[PDB]
């Protein structure tokens, strides 16, 4: 059970894992155009941290994009495969993600959420009220009126993990 | 992050 960063480096090994992850995303996020998930998962700007069981099996993951200069990252997709849910993996993944983001000198996590997800992200520490200057993400993160923008502050020395 | 009533 490892939580590794996975990126499109063009190798058969990583590529397969990214596809497996992409397939989990689509099955777990039916309202999302599959081709859209594909585009973000394999683009130059996005990265994926995956939950790997004994070295060759993706059971979950989180695809995100860092805006280094700005020191914030947007969560694009998050999911755990059906037969592995309710085992605490999704929470350990988020914890692992925040710890990694902290080491990456990232100050805030932003993610759009809707319906049930808002409550889920509140449990992970995300809030509707942003302490981060709005003009910091404006122009980098698309502004959608139909979605609730949520943020999680990553304190430099709070232990997430 | 589509999650509509998931
Ligand atoms: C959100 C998600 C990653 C959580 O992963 P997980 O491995 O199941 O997470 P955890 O078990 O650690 O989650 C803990 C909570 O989720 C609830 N949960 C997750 N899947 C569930 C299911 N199928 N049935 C009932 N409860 C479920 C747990 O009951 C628990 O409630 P609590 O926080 O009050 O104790 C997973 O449900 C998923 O892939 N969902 C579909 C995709 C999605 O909506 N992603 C986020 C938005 S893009």
């Amino acid at each position: 059970l490892d939580f590794d960063i996975l990126t499109n480096d063009g190798t058969h090994r990583n590529m397969k894992l990214l596809i497996d992850l992409k397939n989990i995303f689509s099955r777990q996020l039916p309202k999302m155009p599959k081709e859209y998930i594909v585009k973000l998962v394999f683009d130059r700007h996005h990265e994926s941290m995956v939950i790997l069981k004994n070295k060759q099996k993706v059971i979950g993951g989180i695809c995100f994009r860092q805006y280094k200069p700005q020191r914030f990252a947007e969560v694009a997709f998050l999911a755990v495969t059906a037969n592995e849910q309710v085992r605490g993996y999704g929470t350990r993944l988020m914890n692992k993600f925040k710890d990694h983001m902290q080491k990456q000198n990232i100050e805030y996590l932003l993610t759009y959420a809707d319906n049930f997800a808002i409550g889920y992200f509140k449990k992970q520490g995300f809030t509707k009220e942003h302490r981060m200057p709005q003009e910091k993400w404006k122009g980098y993160i698309k502004d959608y009126d139909g979605g609730t923008l949520m943020e999680c502050y990553i304190h430099p020395y709070v232990d997430y993990g | 992050k589509k999650p509509l009533d998931g």
